[PDB]
């Protein structure tokens, strides 16, 4: 299925974490599939925000002493030094985000998540996706699923927060009676 | 007096989820109508309150004022006529109630 | 004193150009239900005039 | 659009080159004077500029010829430098024609309605064009330099009596080879600017006014209204440089406005006269262009119409 | 409370008109709805302002 | 300034795109404009009722209220 | 390809409108040598006399 | 009699520019449902685009590269000297942790 | 603007006097009913494309 | 070696050249390859994601790269670069406005408390004014690298938005309905065709959860 | 506007009424008046 | 100079830019009976 | 139209605010679920398939659809080439769709019935 287009070809991060999220609340995901997912997001987060504290050092070391780097540390002031070790660290570090290995083991993870999704839950994946609030990032649904992994998975799992197991009543869709009409408003 | 505002506006959108887009222009368009409509006005209180109003200016504007009633007053007799003559059914067999 | 004058002259204003929709319960006893239905009005042209 | 092409019959590379040497040396002979008469008009407008105001604002093409014939020669005076000229002009179409229809051949969609995108084609124009140019600058150098020996005063003229006879005085007086290709660079940027500048136009007018008033005779002669004059328009300016810069003399005391190349002579120009300066000669530049471009499109369709007939295709491929 | 709480009660929170709505009118009993009446909603800014 | 400035570019420019359309741009009306709408809440929500330029990305509905 | 300006072919599909006539279609006898002919025999007729 | 009076009316000109969108805007939506898609001229959006910045760079000159690099470079320079200024009393608070010690 | 007084001097070389400029738009205006027409009924293809197309009767 | 007229004909459909066209897609090289597994049963998926509208989100723009895509309309490189253009020049302005109102840098002045802006306003002022060149910043990286991403995909890999291509080339009342070519009208695609494209079905959801 | 200042800075508030290149304002952005 | 044809552009520019607001104050901002009734016809 | 309708969805409605029987939902059977499917507009006699596709050519392919900003008027606007030169042959289907001149004569000028 190389040419098959998946139904989630088109989302961002944040809706795939959002859709991850989603399930998982919805009891659709078990807790079985979470411990790899969350690892890689721990995993991608410290690389994420570790990454300039080593990378700085080795630009001391390596491109901090090389000629055009000692001509500028010489020629010009402090602050324009300054600002050019900034502007380089800066960079390394967004070229990171953009391809580090930790964020694409988190993104096939992912991947892997909404393909089990989707084979247990045929097309209606789709119907997992919303309109995401702005500002709430992939990050945030990632901390948000662990919460709630946390939450199911600890002491409190029945007396302050509810519990992992459906007790949904059993009844048939086909007849039992709906809480919203086709066209009209109900009383 | 913004605190209010933006609540009630805010809630009101949101009782009806109006589609942003169209709804922002459309009130864009609202304001500066609303705005230029009384940007002449404010620079008429402002002008005039030295060297400017005269006599002239005076009669002028009760003028206008009137003219604006007298306009308002047109439109409003002539529906009120209408609402004196409004028609109806015949009386005999279609609507006898209306005695 | 003009701000209540003009919240009673919207209370009027709306009541009367509401008037105009006319919403009704009607109840389906197969499905033993109240549905809400939007209908016309019709009434002497005086009303509508005023 | 993309589709709507019928390249059903493509001529051999032989049939070409014929076709179009003959096809231009005709309509070269037939609109020289033009040519003749708007190269007058640049260089008794160059360092001056357009003066007059309004209708008048510009120099008068039939002003200009019948200065031009008044002054004895006849109708044998317009067609001076006429062998330089035609030389050039060969020259200058079999190098572009070889060079595209090598690159037309190699680049070729296989499918026959299928015809490179028009941005593509001006790139193959535009660069057979330029290398064209480059090859065969030093002929309408001594064209140019033929012709506006008249205009300019008698001890600043060079006295050239054929093409081989100003190339060789070129490479002798002025020393070195190199002196052949002064202006060759803008050459190359008139050139390059009149075949990117005339197929779109043409095509473009032509698909509308097919699509409003349907399939007639006269669309193809609007179309080619429409692209020579956007054509004029777009080249004029560089063809005005390159005259300047063919007209200048080699002795700096010689030249009325001395310029250093492409870009000093566009900026003393704009100095010396207005923006406007760069169309002088336009009435005389359109209908040169578009009588060519008439006689070569109708000689050339009806010869490939005679060709297609005899090779059997059918009416709607024609 | 004069003129937030008491009107988005009256009107929000119950279809019912008040007595002086149309004591003076001639029209039959009906009730009110916020949503289905000015679509271009044309009210916001005037109340807002 | 800020206001002024951007009320008269608005003003300018939609002037300028009502003039070309209306005069210009009637051949292809489906090419030329877009097809919206939005209905009062109470009946169910219209076809037409979308963010413009994000149909083919999103489905708009809501729940009807009395 | 033979020149500067290209003359490009296009073909097109079919198209036909409720009215054939009214329009323009060449007759048969707009042709050159019996439009000349015509023209030419008028033209000198009426310049003899003139 | 009567007092000087302005010889222009910019603000009544725009207001009519305003007044006529609105009529053809809301009529059209209203009754016909079309709205202009602006996409297909896309230039005039874009003019707009333009506009809303390009009077602000004219009166700096932004038009010129040589400008807008040097201009680049002194808020970069602005931005840092502004974020070290406010870093470093940090360094300041550390020593005299030791002083408090 | 905010440095000249409203009002008006006593020369009266101030008059605006109204001065012929260029004639090339006139063009345009004499050629208005040509252009006009043409873009409403070629350009928009009113009432159709094929009411003014040349008419060929259908295979 | 070749088979009947029906593997011939197979053939010829999954053949590069049968669908593809100079000014189109170049999917359409494989389209019978990328049809048989996007148009399974011949049913064609809706990616389009329902949303009941609860005032979450008002401009539905994911981010600055749907913004400038839709929005902004800008699906060309010439576009793109245009906007691009247009965010350095706010950008140089707002650098620009930001020094002169913190005159740091400048005139000599190493420290911000020695700006009449800081006296009048002082840390909150200053607060303010670097989160707005933040903001500017911010906008200004992201509009580049959509930019670049554009310039990428089109220019160099001479990748385009295929349908404004195929408005581009029919710009109306064009008469170009040619059987040769199935993909010009309904009538004219291939028979055949339609029957292989829905060749394969769906596969049925475990239901495991 | 453009290249030629016409109007004098020192008799106005702000310079950018009109569009220019050749105008600057007296009171900058950050200069605060103050008794 | 090595700037004069960049002087008479630039002064193309200056005539231009005034010239817009000449006409934009004279005939769209204008209030003048005669010239509004120019633009009525 | 198909994309343009919204009843399609109108199941999902309801669970999106009511959780407690999405899971049952979800355990039903996909019949045509986020998927459209034109019926035959032509007639097709090939018993070597049971299922044919009549989805539009320009609606085809979704990746040049998903980031293109337009409504899918594209698809349905002039794709076919058959037409009808006759005079009795309907242009608009509203036969309502009209004027009552400039003299606005009712009811029908006042009655949308007729305009
Ligand atoms: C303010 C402006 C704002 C924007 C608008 C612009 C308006 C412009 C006009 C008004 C203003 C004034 C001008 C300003 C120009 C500024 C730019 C500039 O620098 O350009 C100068 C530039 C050059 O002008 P120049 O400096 O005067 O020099 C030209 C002279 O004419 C050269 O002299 P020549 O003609 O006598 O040439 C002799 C020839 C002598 O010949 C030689 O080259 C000698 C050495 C090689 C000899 C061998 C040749 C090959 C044969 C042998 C091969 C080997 C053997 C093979 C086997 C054996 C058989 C052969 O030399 C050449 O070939 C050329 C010179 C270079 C030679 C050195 C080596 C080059 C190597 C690379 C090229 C190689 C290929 C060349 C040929 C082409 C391909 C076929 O001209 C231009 O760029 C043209 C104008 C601009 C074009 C681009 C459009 C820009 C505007 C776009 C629209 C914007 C609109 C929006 C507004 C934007 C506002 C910013
Ligand atoms: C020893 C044991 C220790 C144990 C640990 C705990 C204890 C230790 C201490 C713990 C301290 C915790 C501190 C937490 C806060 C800070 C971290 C945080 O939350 O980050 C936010 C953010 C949260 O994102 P996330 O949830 O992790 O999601 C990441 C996902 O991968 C995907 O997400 P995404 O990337 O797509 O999303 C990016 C961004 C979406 O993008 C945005 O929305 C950002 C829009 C622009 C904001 C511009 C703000 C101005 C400052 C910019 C940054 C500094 C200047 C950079 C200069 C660069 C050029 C040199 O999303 C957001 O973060 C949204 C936040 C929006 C709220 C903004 C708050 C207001 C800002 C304005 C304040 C001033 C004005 C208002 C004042 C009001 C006062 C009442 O963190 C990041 O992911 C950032 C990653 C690194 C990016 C670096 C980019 C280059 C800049 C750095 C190099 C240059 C530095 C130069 C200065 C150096 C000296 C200072
Ligand atoms: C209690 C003692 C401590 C100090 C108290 C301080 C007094 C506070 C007074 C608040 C006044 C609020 C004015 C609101 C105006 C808008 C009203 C409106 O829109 O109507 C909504 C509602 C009415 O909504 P409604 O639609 O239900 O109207 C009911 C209509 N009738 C009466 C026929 C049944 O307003 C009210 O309920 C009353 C409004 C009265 C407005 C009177 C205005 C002039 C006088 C103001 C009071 C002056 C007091 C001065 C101090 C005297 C101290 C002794
Ligand atoms: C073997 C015996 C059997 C008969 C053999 C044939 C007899 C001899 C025929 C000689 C050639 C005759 C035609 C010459 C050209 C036209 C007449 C003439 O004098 O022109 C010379 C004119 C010159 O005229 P001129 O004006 O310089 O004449 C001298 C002028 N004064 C007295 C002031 C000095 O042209 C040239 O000689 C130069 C250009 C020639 C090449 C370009 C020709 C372009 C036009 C070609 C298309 C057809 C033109 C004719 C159209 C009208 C007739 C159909
Ligand atoms: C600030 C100033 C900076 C100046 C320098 C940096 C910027 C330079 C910008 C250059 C822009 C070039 C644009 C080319 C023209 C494209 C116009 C266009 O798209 O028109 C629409 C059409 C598009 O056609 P189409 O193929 O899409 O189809 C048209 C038909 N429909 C509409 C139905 C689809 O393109 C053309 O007509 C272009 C024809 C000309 C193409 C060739 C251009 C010149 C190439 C030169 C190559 C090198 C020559 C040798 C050089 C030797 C020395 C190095
Ligand atoms: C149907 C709609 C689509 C139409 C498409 C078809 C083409 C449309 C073409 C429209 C443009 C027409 C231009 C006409 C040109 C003038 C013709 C004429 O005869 O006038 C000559 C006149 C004078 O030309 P002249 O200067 O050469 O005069 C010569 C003077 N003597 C004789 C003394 C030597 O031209 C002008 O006055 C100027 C004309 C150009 C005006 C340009 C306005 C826009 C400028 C924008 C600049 C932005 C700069 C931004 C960068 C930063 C700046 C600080
Ligand atoms: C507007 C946005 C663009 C950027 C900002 C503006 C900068 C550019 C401003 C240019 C203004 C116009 C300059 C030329 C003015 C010519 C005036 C004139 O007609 O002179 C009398 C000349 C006189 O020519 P004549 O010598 O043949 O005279 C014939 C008339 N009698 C016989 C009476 C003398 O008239 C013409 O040539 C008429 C046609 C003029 C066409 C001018 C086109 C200018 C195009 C320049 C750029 C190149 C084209 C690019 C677009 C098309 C191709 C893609
Ligand atoms: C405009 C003034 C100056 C000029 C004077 C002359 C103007 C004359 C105009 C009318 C001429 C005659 C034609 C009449 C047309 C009537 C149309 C009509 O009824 O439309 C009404 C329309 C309703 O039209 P509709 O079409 O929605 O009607 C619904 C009916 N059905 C369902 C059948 C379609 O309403 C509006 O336009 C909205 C008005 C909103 C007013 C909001 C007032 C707020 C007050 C706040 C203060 C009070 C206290 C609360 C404060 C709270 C603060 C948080
Ligand atoms: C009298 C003609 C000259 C007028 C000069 C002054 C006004 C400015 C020019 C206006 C346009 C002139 C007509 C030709 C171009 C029409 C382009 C167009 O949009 O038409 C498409 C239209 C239809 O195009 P379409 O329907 O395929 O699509 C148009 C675009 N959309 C998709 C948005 C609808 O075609 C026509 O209306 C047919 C026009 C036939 C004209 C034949 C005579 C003129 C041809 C020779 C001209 C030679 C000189 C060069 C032109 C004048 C000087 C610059
Ligand atoms: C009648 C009213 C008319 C109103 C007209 C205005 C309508 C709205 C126009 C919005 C245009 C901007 C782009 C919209 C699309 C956004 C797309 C997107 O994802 O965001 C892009 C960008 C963000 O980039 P991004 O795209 O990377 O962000 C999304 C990505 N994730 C999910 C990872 C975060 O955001 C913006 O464009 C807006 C940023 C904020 C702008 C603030 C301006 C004012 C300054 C602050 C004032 C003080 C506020 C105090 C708040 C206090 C809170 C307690």
């Amino acid at each position: 299925n190389n040419l098959r287009l998946k139904p989630w070809f088109h989302w961002t991060d944040e809706e795939r974490s959002h859709a991850i999220f989603s399930a998982y609340e919805k009891r659709i995901l078990k807790s079985e599939d979470l411990p790899s997912f969350l690892r890689a997001n721990r995993i991608n987060n410290v690389s994420t925000w570790v990454f300039p504290l080593i990378a700085l050092p080795l630009f001391n070391q390596s491109i901090f002493k090389l000629g055009f780097a000692q001509r500028i540390l010489l020629t010009r002031p402090a602050i324009e030094w300054h600002c050019f070790k900034i502007a380089t660290v800066a960079a390394s570090w967004l070229a990171w985000l953009n391809f580090s290995p930790f964020y694409r083991k988190l993104e096939n993870e992912k991947e892997y998540l909404l393909d089990t999704l989707e084979s247990r839950i045929g097309i209606n994946v789709l119907d997992l996706n919303d309109a995401l609030p702005r500002w709430t990032t992939s990050q945030e649904y990632n901390r948000r699923t662990q919460q709630l992994y946390n939450q199911r998975n600890g002491f409190f799992a029945g007396l302050l927060y509810p519990q992992e197991e459906s007790s949904r009543p059993l009844v048939d869709i086909a007849s039992f009676p709906k809480n919203l009409h086709k066209e009209k408003l109900t009383k | 007096g913004l605190l209010l505002g933006l609540s009630s506006i805010y809630y009101l959108m949101y009782v009806r989820l109006l589609p942003f887009n169209k709804i922002i222009f459309a009130w864009i368009l609202v304001a500066m109508f609303l705005y230029w409509l009384l940007s002449g006005f404010v620079f008429f209180v402002k002008k005039y309150q030295y060297s400017k109003f005269t006599a002239a200016i005076q009669r002028f504007w009760k003028r206008t004022y009137i003219i604006f009633w007298v306009i308002e007053a047109g439109t409003f007799s002539v529906f009120f006529y209408l609402t004196l003559n409004a028609s109806s059914e015949p009386v005999y067999m279609y609507d006898q109630i209306k005695i | 004193l003009l701000l209540y004058i003009l919240w009673l002259e919207f209370y009027q204003f709306y009541h009367i150009l509401s008037f105009y929709g006319n919403i009704n319960w009607a109840f389906d006893y197969d499905e033993y239900i109240w549905t809400l239905e939007l209908d016309t009005r019709r009434t002497r042209l005086a009303n509508n005039y005023i | 659009m993309n589709y709507s092409y019928k390249r059903y019959w493509e001529p051999s590379t032989a049939e070409v080159i014929g076709l179009s040497l003959s096809v231009n040396t005709i309509s070269a002979a037939l609109t020289y004077p033009i040519e003749f008469v708007k190269v007058r008009s640049q260089i008794r407008t160059e360092g001056v500029g357009i003066r007059s105001k309004n209708l008048y604002m510009g120099i008068n093409p039939n002003k200009v010829f019948r200065e031009i014939h008044a002054t004895g020669n006849g109708l044998r005076g317009f067609y001076q430098g006429f062998e330089s000229h035609l030389i050039g002009r060969l020259s200058y179409l079999f190098i572009r024609n070889l060079t595209y229809k090598i690159i037309y051949d190699r680049t070729k969609p296989v499918k026959a309605h299928n015809d490179l995108s028009h941005r593509e084609k001006g790139v193959i124009a535009g660069f057979a064009g330029g290398l064209a140019a480059f090859l065969t600058s030093p002929a309408d150098l001594v064209n140019t330099r033929t012709i506006a020996e008249g205009g300019k005063p008698k001890e600043w003229r060079w006295g050239y009596k054929g093409l081989m006879d100003g190339i060789n005085k070129i490479a002798a007086t002025e020393g070195g080879n190199a002196a052949l290709f002064r202006g060759s660079y803008a050459n190359v940027l008139r050139a390059v600017i009149l075949n990117i500048s005339l197929t779109g136009p043409f095509d473009y007018l032509n698909e509308k006014i097919w699509i409003t008033f349907g399939d007639m005779t006269w669309n193809k002669y609007a179309a080619l209204l429409w692209a020579s004059f956007w054509g004029s328009v777009a080249t004029l300016p560089f063809d005005n440089i390159r005259t300047r810069l063919y007209a200048q003399n080699a002795d700096p005391t010689k030249n009325r406005l001395t310029y250093s190349g492409w870009a000093d002579a566009a900026k003393k120009l704009i100095q010396h006269e207005g923006i406007s300066g760069f169309y002088v000669g336009f009435y005389a530049f359109y209908i040169r262009t578009f009588l060519y471009a008439w006689t070569t499109v109708f000689i050339t369709d009806k010869i490939t119409s005679d060709w297609k007939r005899k090779a059997g295709l059918k009416e709607w491929q024609i | 409370w004069c003129a937030y709480f008491v009107p988005y009660n009256i009107f929000f929170k119950t279809h019912m008109p008040l007595e002086h709505a149309y004591d003076n009118l001639f029209f039959p009993y009906f009730q009110h709805t916020h949503f289905l009446w000015d679509n271009n909603a044309l009210h916001i800014p005037t109340v807002g302002g | 300034l800020s206001f002024v400035y951007l009320s008269y570019r608005l003003a300018w420019v939609l002037f300028a795109y009502v003039l070309i359309y209306n005069h210009f741009l009637l051949g292809d009306i489906g090419k030329t404009f877009n097809v919206g709408e939005w209905d009062h809440r109470l009946k169910p929500s219209a076809e037409r009722d979308y963010p413009t330029r994000y149909e083919s990305l999103y489905i708009l509905d809501r729940t009807q209220k009395w | 390809m033979f020149f500067e300006l290209e003359d490009i072919k296009r073909r097109h599909s079919l198209y036909w409108d409720i009215y054939n006539v009214q329009g323009w279609v060449r007759r048969p006898d707009s042709t050159l040598y019996n439009n000349v002919k015509r023209g030419v025999t008028a033209g000198v007729v009426a310049s003899l006399v003139q | 009699r009567y007092s000087r009076n302005r010889q222009t009316y910019r603000t009544g000109a725009y207001w009519c520019l305003y007044v006529n969108i609105i009529a053809v805007v809301a009529f059209y939506f209203w009754f016909y449902k079309f709205t202009m898609n602006f996409g297909y001229l896309w230039w005039l959006l874009y003019s707009l685009i333009l506009s809303f910045f390009f009077s602000r760079a004219l009166k700096h000159r932004f038009y010129n590269p040589l400008n807008v690099m040097t201009e680049f470079k002194n808020g970069f320079m602005w931005f840092i000297i502004i974020l070290i200024n406010i870093f470093k009393p940090l360094l300041k608070l550390l020593e005299n942790n030791y002083i408090n010690l | 603007e905010s440095e000249d007084l409203d009002f008006q001097c006593e020369s009266f070389k101030s008059q605006h006097f109204r001065k012929k400029g260029p004639i090339s738009q006139y063009l345009i205006l004499g050629l208005l009913p040509i252009l006009y027409f043409g873009t409403e009924f070629f350009y928009n293809h009113y009432p159709d494309e094929d009411y003014w197309r040349v008419a060929h009767p259908p295979p | 070696k070749k088979g009947t007229a029906s593997e011939e004909e197979l053939k010829k459909l999954y053949d590069p050249n049968t669908f593809y066209e100079h000014g189109d897609n170049p999917a359409f090289k494989q389209f019978m390859n990328i049809a048989v597994e996007n148009l399974r049963e011949g049913k064609l998926t809706d990616h389009r994601t329902y949303v009941v509208d609860t005032y979450k989100k008002w401009m539905y723009a994911r981010n600055w790269d749907d913004f400038l895509q839709r929005d902004c309309k800008a699906i060309t490189f010439p576009r793109a670069f245009a906007l691009w253009i247009v965010g350095t020049l706010g950008m140089a302005t707002a650098s620009k406005w930001c020094r002169q109102i913190l005159p740091v840098g400048s005139h000599g002045i190493t420290k911000i408390s020695q700006t009449q802006f800081f006296h009048q306003f002082g840390p909150l002022g200053t607060l303010g004014a670097v989160g707005f060149y933040g903001l500017t910043a911010y906008l200004y990286y992201k509009t580049t690298i959509f930019t670049v991403k554009k310039f990428y995909s089109h220019c160099i890999l001479q990748e385009r938005e295929w349908i404004f291509e195929q408005e581009r080339q029919n710009p109306g009342y064009g008469e170009y309905f040619f059987k040769d070519v199935p993909l010009s009208a309904e009538e004219h695609f291939n028979d055949l065709a339609r029957g292989e494209m829905a060749k394969k079905k769906f596969e049925k959801p475990n239901h495991e959860f | 506007c453009i290249y030629q200042a016409y109007q004098n800075p020192l008799r106005h508030i702000n310079t950018g009424h009109n569009p220019n290149n050749v105008y600057e304002d007296i009171v900058m952005l950050g200069d605060y008046p103050v008794q | 100079n090595y700037f004069y044809y960049l002087d008479r552009i630039k002064k193309l520019f200056t005539y231009l830019n005034d010239l817009r607001k000449h006409i934009l104050k004279k005939y769209v901002y204008t209030i003048n009976h005669k010239r509004i009734a120019i633009n009525y016809l | 139209f198909p994309f343009l309708e919204k009843m399609k969805y109108n199941q999902y409605k309801e669970y999106k605010n009511d959780y407690l029987f999405y899971l049952d939902f979800l355990k039903k059977e996909i019949t045509d679920d986020h998927s459209f499917f034109w019926k035959a507009r032509k007639v097709i006699k090939l018993p070597q398939y049971s299922v044919f596709s009549f989805v539009p050519l320009k609606l085809m392919m979704w990746k040049t659809m998903i980031n293109y900003p337009e409504s899918f008027w594209y698809a349905a606007s002039r794709v076919v080439q058959s037409r009808r030169k006759k005079v009795f042959v309907t242009k608009c289907s509203a036969r309502t769709l009209t004027t009552a001149g400039w003299t606005f004569i009712t009811p029908f000028s006042s009655n949308i019935k007729y305009t």
